[PDB]
C-alpha cells in the first residue's frame, strides 16, 4: 500500500514537471515563429520594391 | 490666385497644377465643385489634402472621397488652410464625418460658426502639468486595480460580447456627472451597421447629449480613415483649452489608423519599412498621441481599443502603440458568463499608476493583497475541481471564502444598465472602495452570504442586501 | 484632333495607352476601332491607361479610340431570373436575349448610417451547425473561409437551395472558376429547382482580368435593384481572393506602386466598397435587405495573410472550415469554437434561442475535456457524462450533401439532444435516430411543427416529451 | 501539342488522351521573360499575368459536345511548397488531383501518394457505389487518426496508448503499406515485375484489412505487392 | 546670383531640394525664409539636398534658402547648465535666452589611440547591485538594455542624482520619449537639486525625424566641451533604438536600399561614430573623461536582435534588466548571468572589491 | 596591413604572423559605400561584388616558396545568423575554423567553441596520428548522440532514457565540461591563473574520460582546469 501511494505521487509530480517544461518550450517556439514571420514579410516586400524600382 | 487644374488622376491620388508662386502649403485642403456642363459629365463635390510638392508647380494630393468622374483640366480651389471642423457647444449630440459635416439628418451647422484646423503642433514643454493626478471614474475595479491618469492613454482589450460599449457609456456618464467633462467618440474604420447600433444605444442611454461622435466608415478612402482620429482630437482640444474641462476621447480602433497610414504611404509610393509598414509609423503615432496630454488648465484622457495582428505583441504597430500607454483594461468573456458584468479581468489589467508614490500606501497595500488572494484562488481551481472543497486545508478554505466575496464585490450596478434591470446605478469614490476591500480582507463580513456582494455600490449596501434577503 | 477621340500608342498584356481623349472621365467606357470596349483607369499628363474588356489581339498602334460618355453600368431587372450571364450583362447560356428595360451603374454609394436598421430577421441556411451556433441575419455580411476542398461551395449551394419557400432572391457570382465547374453548379441548382429565383454571374479564368475585377460589382448592382424595391436578396461571391489577384495584375500592368505581397494600396478600399453595400434598410424606404456571403481561400490555414485579414476585419462574422475536421468525419467540417457571429441571437427565433445556449455550453465543455477521453475507459470519475453528451452533440451536428433541414425540425432535434433523450442511444445510432425521428414527426407531430411555424416558439413541454417518448419506444437500437 | 489534339477533338469526334510532361515549365518560361518584356514583378517573382496566362491555356484543354479530351498533367511544386503561386493557381483547373510527398517517398512507399490531400469529384456514393464510398472514408478516417497519434507517440512511447489507439496504429500501418504497389515501368528500380489490380479487388482487400482479417500478418509483408493474396504468399515465404 | 542664395524645388516628408547655393559646403547649415534651419546633405550637379531641422509645413516650392557659412554646430558653455534645450540648442523651458559664447561642431573626430588612458576611476551610481556586481568606471561606455517598463529611466535618474557631491557634469538626452515624462523627470531632478550640474536635451515623439537623429550628437558635443577642458562628464541616451528608427525613416525617405530589418547599411556606423567619442583622456590631453550610458529597448527580451547586437559589439559591457524579475518585486532587476563590465574591477575601490 | 606583411614574406623570406581584428567590417564598409556608387543591391542589401572583393583580399594572404604567412582572422556573425552572406562566403577561404556559440557562452563554458561545427583540414590520421584521430572521432560521436537527445531531456528529463543513453549523457556532459579551459588572458576577469596544455596531455585525458575512468567524479570538477590531474585535485578539494 505504501508503494502504491508513492508511485501515484511520483507520477503526479513527474507529469506536473513535464507540463511546465512543455509550456515553456511552447512560449519560446512561438517567439521564434513570430520573429521568422516578420523577417519573411520584410524580405518579400524588399525584393518586390527592389524589382519594381529596378525598371 | 487660388485656382488650379487637375492634370493626373490615378485612383485616390490626384495631381493638381497651380500658377507659379501660388502653390498651396502642405496639408492644405483643396475643393473641387463642378456642375455637369452636358450629358457626358457628372457632378463633382470632392475634397483633397496636399501631401507633396513635386516641382514644376504641381502638387500631389490624396482624395477624401471617390475620384470617379474627374476630368483633367477642371478647376480646383485652394482654401488656404487645413481641414477645419466646427467646435464648441454646437458639436454635442451630433454625428460628423471626417470633414466636419453632420452625418445625421438634424441639419447643418451655420457657416459663421468657429472652425479649428485639424493639423497643429503639440502643446509646448512649459504648458504641461508638472505633477501626476488620478482620474476618478467611480468604477470599483478600475479605481482599485488599474487607476486612470489625467492626460494618460489607456489600452482597451476584449472581444465583442464582453460589454465594451456598456463600459464606454458608463465612463461617459460618470465623467459628465461628477467632473463636468464631455466625451468625444472617434470611430476610426467604423462599420456602418455597428455605428448605427451604437448611435441608437447612446440615444437610449441618454449619454448622447454629452458626447460628440465622428465616424470614418470602412468604405471611405484611406485619407479619410487616416484623418478621422485627428478631427475628433481637434474637437476635444477645444474643450480642453477654452473651457478648461477634463475631457474623454475614445478611439474605435487605433490599429486601423496605422493601417490607413500604411495604405496612404503605399499609394504615395514610399519605400516600405520593416513589416511593410510606412517609414513614418512612429512619427505619425507620436503626432497623434502627443496632443492628448494634461495642461495647466485641463486635460484629455484617451481610451483606445487595440487590435494585435496575429496575436504578436512584438509586431511593429502594437509595439509603437504600447510605447504611449499608461494603463491596460482587459475584458474577460469568462467573467461575463459568470455574471461579473463590468467584466474587467482583475489580474490581467495593469497600470503604472498603481504605485505608493501617487496612489497612497494604504491603497497600494490593499490592491496587492487583493491581487495575491485572487492569484491563490486561481491556483486552487484544479485541486478544487478534482478533490472537491472538503479536501482542502482550513487556510485554503479561508482563502476561497475571502476570494469569492472579493470577486463578487468587484461587480457594480451601472447607471446605463437601469433601463434593463430596473436598479439605479451607483458612483463609488475610491476611498470607499479601498475601505470596503480592506474590511472584506480583514474578515469583517465572513458571515454574510456571497450573493449579498453581487451588484452593489458601497460596502453598506452589502449589509443592507443581506438583511433584506434574511 | 477633337477631345473626344484618341490614338493608341502601346498595346500589350491586356492594357493599352492612348494619346488624346482630353475630356475623358475617370472610369469612363471607351470604344476601340474594331469594336472592343475599354475602361479608362489612369489619367496621366499626356496619355490615358485603358484596360480592355475583350480580345486585345486585334488592336494595333495607331488605331482610333473614341469616347462613349457613359460610366460602366449593367442591365437590371426580373428578366435575369434563371439566366446565367457575364459581368457585362450578356447572356452565356445560349437561351436568347435578356429583355431588360433598365440599367444601374456599377459603382454606387452605400446606404448611409441613418438609412439602416438593426438586423432582426433570420436567414435560414438549413445547416444545423450554422443555424444554431453561428446565426446569420438578413442584411449581415458573413465570411466563409477555409482551405481548398473543405466544403465552402457546398455550404453556399445548400444555403441557396434552402431558400425555395422563402421570399429570397439568390445571386451566385463565380470568379475565376472553370466554365465546366460553373456548368456543374448550374446543373445542380436546376435539378434542385433553385433557378426559379437565382441569377448566376460568371467570369471564368479565360476572361480578361477586368471582367474578373468587375464581376462582384455587377452582382451587387443587380441585387441592389431588388433591394431598393423592398425585397430581400442573398449574394454569394465565390473567390474574393481571385478578384483581388485580378486587380493586382491590372495595377501592376498600369505601373502603380506595389505594397505588401505586391498588392496596391487601395486593395482594402476595394473590398470595403464592395461589402458595405450589403445592408438592412429602415422602414422609411422599405424593409429591403441584401445579405452577402464572401468566400476567402486560405493557404495552409494561414488566416494572417493580407487579404484574409482585410476581409476578416471588414465582415461581421466568420465561419471556419478545417481539413482535419473534414477527414475526421465531421461532415460540414465547421470549427464551432473559432467561428463567430456578432449579430448573435438577434438572427434567431425564440425556439432556437431557447436551446442554442445549452447546445453551445455542452459543446464547449466537451472540447475542454477531449483529452480525458482515453482515461474514461476505466471510469475514473463522473465527468464522463459530459464526454458522452459531447460525443452525441458532435454526431448530431453532422449533415449530408444537398439536404437542408427545416428550422422547426432542427429545433426539435436539438431540444431532444439537450433534454437528455439521446443519453441512452449509442453514439453509432444517432444519425439513424434523427432520420427516423424526422419521419415520425412528418407522420404524427404535425401539430407541433405547425405550432413552431406559426408562433416561432417551442410547443408545450409535456406534449414534446410525450411525442419524443412515443417515438423512442418504437425506435430499435442497432 | 494542344492544337494538334484539338484538331482530333473537333474535326473527327475522336476520344483523345493528352499527356503533358510538366506544365509548370510554361509558367516558368513566362516568368523568365517577364522582366525583359518590362513588367513589374509580382509576389514571389512571378509575372503579373500568371493567372490569366494559365487560364488562357488551361481553358482550351476540355471536353465538348463534339468530342472528349481526357488529359493527365504533371505539375512541379517548387521547394515542396504547395502554397507556391503556380501550383496554387493550377489547383482550380483540375477535376482530380494526386499529391506526392517526399515524406512518403523517403520511407520507401511508392507511388508515394498523399492519401488525404488527394481529391476527386468522382468520389461520391452515387458514382462509385455505397460500399466503395464507405471503405474509402473509413480508410481516410483511420489514417487521419494515425497522423495525430505520432506526435504523442514520439514523446510518451507506445505503451501509454489506450487499446483502441493501439489497434488504430496497428491497422493504419498495414493500410499505409498496402497502398504501395509495384509498377511495370519500375522494374529497373524494384527488381520485380509490376502488377495490375482491379478496383473491386482493391476495395475488397482494404475492407478485409479494416475488418481485421490480417492482423496477424507482419507489416513488412504488405509492401509493394498488388492483390491481397500476394501479401499472404509473401508472408508465407517469409516463414509466418 | 545663386552663390549664397537658393530656391526650393521640391518639398516632402521633411526633405527638400534646392536650386543654386553654388558655394555651399557639405554639411552646412542653411536657413529657410520662415526661419527654419536645415542641413545640406547632398551636393549634386544641379541641386542641393536639404534635410529640414524643424516643421516643414511652412516651406513651399519657390521659397528662398540662404547660406549660414557654418558647419552644423551647437552652442556650448556653462550657461547651458540647468536648462532644457532642443538638439539645436534652443531653450524650451521658457526661462529666457542662453548666454553661450562659443560653439562646437556636431560631427567631430574621436580621440586617437595615443590620446587615451586606461579606465581607473570609479563612477559611483549609488545602486548597490551595480556598484557591487557591475562596476562602472569614468570613461567607460556601459549599455543598459531591457524591455519597456523595467526601470532604465529610474536607474539613470538615480545615477544622476548620486553625482551631487562628486565633480561630475551630467547630460540627460531624451530621444522619442513623452513630453509629460520628460517634464516629470525634470521636476524630480529639480526637487533633488541635480539641476545645479545637469543639462537636459529633449526631442519628443512629435518632433520630426531629423531632430531625433541629431539629439545624441548635440549631447555628446556639449559633453565634449567640458571633457576637453579637463572635467568629467556623464551622458545618458535614453533610447538609441528610437534614434535608429528615426534614421531608418530618413534613409527610406531618401530611397536608399534597406537591409536586415529594413535598416540601412550604415546603421552600425551611426552608433559607433557616436559612442567612440566617450573616452578617458591621457595626462598630455588633460585627463578629462566622458562616460556614456546608452539605452536599448528589446522586444520580449531578445538580445540577439540586430540593433541590440550592434550596440553590444560597441560598448564595454552591458547591464541586462529582466522583466519577469522586475514583476517578481525585485525592481532593480539585474540579471547577473548576462550583465558584465569588461573594464570594471580596475575602477572599483579596494574596499569594495575584496 | 597586408602590403606591409607581403614585403617581409617576399623580400626577406620571413615567417609572418598576421592578425586581423575583424574582417567582417571590411565587407560591411564595402556595403555601406556600394549604395552611393550606384549599384543595385544584392540579396540582403549587400553589394553585388561581395564575393570578388573578398576573394581579391583573401587570395593575397597565402604562403609561397619564398616565405610563409599564417593568418588568424576574427569574423563577426551579424545577429548570430551563420547563413548571412558575409559569414557564408568567407568559409571557402579558410583551412581551419572555430565557431563560437552564445548558448555555450551562457552556460559558463569558455572559450565556447562549438565542437561539431568547427573543422580543420589537419584532422587526418596521417597528420595528427592514429590514436589522436580515433579519440577525436569518438568524442565527436558521443557529442552528436548527446545532441540528438536534447528535446527528450528538455521535455521529460533523463528518467525515461535507456541505460545506454544514460551512459551517453553521463560521459558527454563531462567531455563537454572538460573542453573548457582557464586562459592566461582571462585572469583579469577572475583571479584564476591560466594553463597551457600539451596535445599529448589533451589526448590522454580525453581517452581516459572516454574509457570511463572518472565516472565517479562530479561533473562540476571538470570546469576550467586544464590537465586531467587538476580535475582529480579539485574534486578532492571539494566534497568527494
Ligand atoms: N457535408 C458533406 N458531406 C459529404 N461530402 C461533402 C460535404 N461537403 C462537401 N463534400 C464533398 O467534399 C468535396 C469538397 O468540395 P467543395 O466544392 O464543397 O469544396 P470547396 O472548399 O469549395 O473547394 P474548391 O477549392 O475545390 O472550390 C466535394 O467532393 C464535395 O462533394
Ligand atoms: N527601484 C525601484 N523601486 C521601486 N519602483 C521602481 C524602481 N525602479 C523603477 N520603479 C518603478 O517602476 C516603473 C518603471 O518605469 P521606468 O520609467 O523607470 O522604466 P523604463 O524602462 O525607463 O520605462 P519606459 O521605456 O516605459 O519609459 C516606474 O513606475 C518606476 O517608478
Ligand atoms: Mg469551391
Ligand atoms: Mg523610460
Amino acid at each position: 500500500l505504501d508503494a502504491k501511494a508513492s508511485e501515484h505521487a511520483a507520477r503526479m509530480t513527474a507529469m506536473k514537471n513535464a507540463t511546465d517544461n512543455a509550456n515553456e518550450l511552447i512560449r519560446t517556439l512561438t517567439l521564434s515563429y513570430n520573429r521568422a514571420r516578420q523577417a519573411a514579410i520584410t524580405q518579400e516586400i524588399t525584393e518586390i520594391v527592389a524589382g519594381a524600382n529596378a525598371l | 490666385m487660388t485656382r488650379g487644374r487637375v492634370i493626373q488622376v490615378m485612383g485616390p491620388v490626384v495631381d493638381v497644377k497651380f500658377e507659379n508662386g501660388h502653390l498651396p502649403a502642405i496639408y492644405n485642403a483643396l475643393k473641387i465643385q463642378h456642375k455637369a456642363r452636358n450629358e457626358n459629365e457628372v457632378d463633382i463635390d470632392l475634397t483633397l489634402e496636399v501631401a507633396l510638392h513635386l516641382g514644376d508647380d504641381t502638387v500631389r494630393t490624396i482624395a477624401m472621397a471617390s475620384t470617379d468622374g474627374l476630368i483633367r483640366g477642371m478647376e480646383v480651389i485652394d482654401t488656404g488652410a487645413p481641414i477645419s471642423v466646427p467646435v464648441g457647444e454646437v458639436t454635442l449630440g451630433r454625428v460628423f464625418n471626417v470633414l466636419g459635416e453632420p452625418i445625421d439628418l438634424e441639419g447643418d451647422i451655420p457657416a459663421d460658426a468657429r472652425r479649428d484646423p485639424i493639423h497643429r503642433p503639440a502643446p509646448k514643454f512649459e504648458e504641461l502639468a508638472t505633477e501626476v493626478e488620478i482620474l476618478e471614474t467611480g468604477i470599483k475595479v478600475v479605481d482599485l486595480l488599474a487607476p486612470y491618469i489625467k492626460g494618460g492613454k489607456i489600452g482597451l482589450f476584449g472581444g465583442a460580447g464582453v460589454g465594451k460599449t456598456v463600459l464606454i457609456q458608463e465612463l461617459i456618464h460618470n465623467i459628465a456627472q461628477e467632473h463636468g467633462g464631455i466625451s468625444v467618440f472617434a470611430g476610426v474604420g467604423e462599420r456602418t451597421r455597428e455605428g448605427n447600433d451604437l448611435y441608437h444605444e447612446m440615444k437610449d442611454s441618454g449619454v448622447i447629449s454629452k458626447t460628440a461622435m465622428v465616424f470614418g466608415q470602412m468604405n471611405e478612402p484611406p485619407g479619410a480613415r487616416m484623418r478621422v482620429a485627428l478631427t475628433g482630437l481637434t474637437m476635444a482640444e477645444y474643450f480642453r483649452d477654452e473651457q478648461g474641462q477634463d475631457v474623454l476621447l475614445f478611439i474605435d480602433n487605433i490599429f486601423r489608423f496605422t493601417q490607413a497610414g500604411s495604405e496612404v504611404s503605399a499609394l504615395l509610393g514610399r519605400m516600405p519599412s520593416a513589416v511593410g509598414y510606412q517609414p513614418t509609423l512612429a512619427t505619425e503615432m507620436g503626432q497623434l498621441q502627443e496632443r492628448i496630454t494634461s495642461t495647466a488648465k485641463g486635460s484629455i484622457t484617451s481610451i483606445q481599443a487595440i487590435y494585435v495582428p496575429a496575436d504578436d505583441y512584438t509586431d511593429p504597430a502594437p509595439a509603437t502603440t504600447f510605447s504611449h500607454l499608461d494603463a491596460t483594461t482587459n475584458l474577460e468573456r469568462k467573467l461575463a458568463e459568470m455574471g461579473i458584468y463590468p467584466a474587467v479581468d482583475p489580474l490581467a489589467s495593469t497600470s503604472r499608476a498603481l504605485a505608493p508614490e501617487i496612489v497612497g500606501e494604504e491603497h497600494y497595500q490593499v490592491a496587492r493583497k487583493v491581487q495575491q488572494t485572487l492569484q491563490r484562488y486561481k491556483e486552487l481551481q484544479d485541486i478544487i475541481a478534482i478533490l472537491g472543497m472538503d479536501e482542502l486545508s482550513d487556510e485554503d478554505k479561508l482563502v476561497v471564502h475571502r476570494a469569492r466575496r472579493i470577486q463578487f464585490f468587484l461587480s457594480q450596478n451601472f447607471h446605463v444598465a437601469e433601463q434593463f434591470t430596473g436598479q439605479p446605478g451607483s458612483y463609488v469614490p475610491v476611498k470607499e472602495t479601498v475601505r470596503g476591500f480592506k474590511e472584506i480582507l480583514e474578515g469583517k463580513y465572513d458571515h454574510l452570504p456571497e450573493d449579498a456582494f453581487r451588484l452593489v455600490g458601497r460596502i453598506e449596501e452589502v449589509v443592507e442586501k443581506a438583511k433584506a434577503m434574511g | 484632333q477633337v477631345s473626344d477621340v484618341g490614338t493608341v500608342i502601346q498595346v500589350g498584356d491586356g492594357i493599352a495607352r492612348a494619346h488624346g481623349l482630353d475630356n475623358v472621365m475617370s472610369g469612363e467606357l471607351v470604344e476601340f476601332a474594331n469594336g472592343v470596349m475599354g475602361m479608362a483607369l489612369n489619367l496621366e499628363e499626356n496619355n490615358v491607361g485603358i484596360v480592355i474588356l475583350g480580345p486585345y489581339t486585334g488592336i494595333k498602334e495607331g488605331d482610333e479610340v473614341r469616347r462613349t460618355g457613359r460610366i460602366m453600368e449593367v442591365p437590371v431587372g426580373e428578366a435575369l431570373i434563371g439566366r446565367v450571364v457575364n459581368p457585362l450583362g450578356q447572356p452565356v447560356d445560349g437561351l436568347g436575349p435578356v429583355e431588360t428595360t433598365e440599367t444601374r451603374p456599377i459603382e454606387s454609394p452605400a446606404p448611409g448610417v441613418m438609412d439602416r436598421r438593426s438586423v432582426h430577421e433570420p436567414l435560414q441556411t438549413g445547416i444545423k451547425a450554422i443555424d444554431a451556433l453561428v446565426p446569420i441575419g438578413r442584411g449581415q455580411r458573413e465570411l466563409i473561409i477555409g482551405d481548398r476542398q473543405t466544403g465552402k461551395t457546398s455550404v453556399a449551394i445548400d444555403t441557396i437551395i434552402n431558400q425555395k419557400d422563402q421570399n429570397m432572391i439568390s445571386i451566385y457570382v463565380a470568379i475565376g472558376q472553370k466554365e465546366s465547374t460553373v456548368r456543374t453548379v448550374v446543373e445542380t441548382l436546376r435539378k434542385h429547382g433553385a433557378l426559379d429565383y437565382t441569377i448566376v454571374v460568371t467570369a471564368s479564368a479565360s476572361q480578361p482580368a477586368p471582367l474578373l475585377f468587375l464581376a462582384p460589382y455587377a452582382g451587387v448592382a443587380m441585387g441592389e435593384y431588388f433591394m431598393y424595391k423592398g425585397k430581400h436578396v442573398l449574394v454569394v461571391y465565390d473567390d474574393l481572393s481571385k478578384q483581388a489577384a485580378a486587380y493586382r495584375e491590372l495595377s501592376l500592368l498600369l505601373r502603380r506602386p506595389p505594397g505588401r505581397e505586391a498588392y496596391p494600396g487601395d486593395i482594402f478600399y476595394l473590398h470595403s466598397r464592395l461589402l458595405e453595400r450589403a445592408a438592412k434598410l429602415s422602414d422609411a424606404k422599405g424593409g429591403g435587405s441584401l445579405t452577402a456571403l464572401p468566400f476567402v481561400e486560405t493557404q495552409a490555414g494561414d488566416i494572417s495573410a493580407y487579404i484574409p485579414t482585410n476581409v476578416i476585419s471588414i465582415t461581421d462574422g466568420q465561419i471556419f472550415l478545417q481539413s482535419d475536421l473534414f477527414f475526421s468525419g465531421v461532415r460540414p467540417a465547421i470549427n464551432a469554437g473559432l467561428s463567430v457571429s456578432r449579430v448573435g441571437g438577434a438572427a434567431q427565433i425564440k425556439a432556437m434561442k431557447k436551446v442554442a445556449g445549452t447546445l453551445r455550453l455542452d459543446l464547449a465543455a466537451y472540447r475542454e475535456l477531449e483529452a480525458f477521453a482515453q482515461f474514461g475507459s476505466d471510469l475514473d470519475k463522473a465527468t464522463q457524462a459530459k464526454l458522452a453528451r459531447g460525443a452525441r452533440t458532435v454526431e448530431v451536428l453532422k449533415q449530408d450533401l444537398h439536404q437542408p433541414i427545416p428550422v422547426e425540425k432542427q429545433v426539435l432535434i436539438i431540444y431532444a439532444l439537450t433534454r437528455g433523450f439521446l443519453d441512452d442511444i449509442p453514439v453509432e445510432d444517432v444519425r439513424r435516430f434523427e432520420k427516423e425521428f424526422y419521419l415520425f414527426l412528418d407522420q404524427n407531430g404535425q401539430h407541433l411543427l405547425e405550432h413552431i411555424r406559426t408562433t416561432k416558439d417551442l410547443p408545450n413541454e409535456d406534449d414534446l416529451n410525450k411525442a419524443i417518448e412515443a417515438f423512442k419506444k418504437t425506435f430499435v437500437v442497432s | 501539342g494542344l492544337t494538334m489534339a484539338e484538331y482530333f477533338r473537333d474535326e473527327q469526334g475522336q476520344d483523345v488522351l493528352l499527356f503533358i510532361d510538366n506544365i509548370f515549365r510554361f509558367t516558368q518560361a513566362g516568368s523568365e521573360v517577364s522582366a525583359l518584356l518590362g513588367r513589374m514583378p509580382s509576389a514571389v517573382g512571378y509575372q503579373p499575368t500568371l493567372a490569366t496566362e494559365m487560364g488562357q491555356l488551361q481553358e482550351r484543354i476540355t471536353s465538348t459536345a463534339k468530342g472528349s479530351i481526357t488529359s493527365i498533367q504533371a505539375i512541379y511544386v517548387p521547394a515542396d511548397d504547395y502554397t507556391d503561386p503556380a501550383p496554387a493557381t493550377t489547383f482550380s483547373h483540375l477535376d482530380a488531383t494526386t499529391n506526392l510527398e517526399r515524406k512518403l517517398a523517403e520511407m520507401g512507399i511508392y507511388p508515394a501518394v498523399d492519401p488525404l490531400a488527394s481529391t476527386s469529384r468522382a468520389l461520391a456514393p452515387e458514382i462509385v457505389g455505397e460500399e466503395h464510398y464507405q471503405v474509402a472514408r473509413k480508410v481516410q478516417q483511420t489514417l487521419q487518426r494515425y497522423k495525430e497519434l505520432q506526435d504523442i507517440i514520439a514523446i510518451l512511447g507506445m505503451d501509454e496508448l489506450s487499446d483502441e489507439d493501439k489497434l488504430v496504429v496497428h491497422r493504419a500501418r498495414r493500410i499505409q503499406f498496402f497502398l504501395s504497389q509495384n509498377f511495370h515501368v519500375a522494374e529497373q528500380f524494384t527488381g520485380q515485375p509490376g502488377s495490375y489490380v482491379p478496383v473491386k479487388e482493391t476495395v475488397r482487400g482494404f475492407k478485409e484489412i479494416l475488418e481485421g482479417k490480417y492482423d496477424h500478418l507482419p507489416e513488412d509483408a504488405f509492401r509493394l505487392v498488388g492483390r491481397i493474396e500476394e501479401v499472404v504468399e509473401k508472408a508465407k515465404a517469409m516463414g509466418v
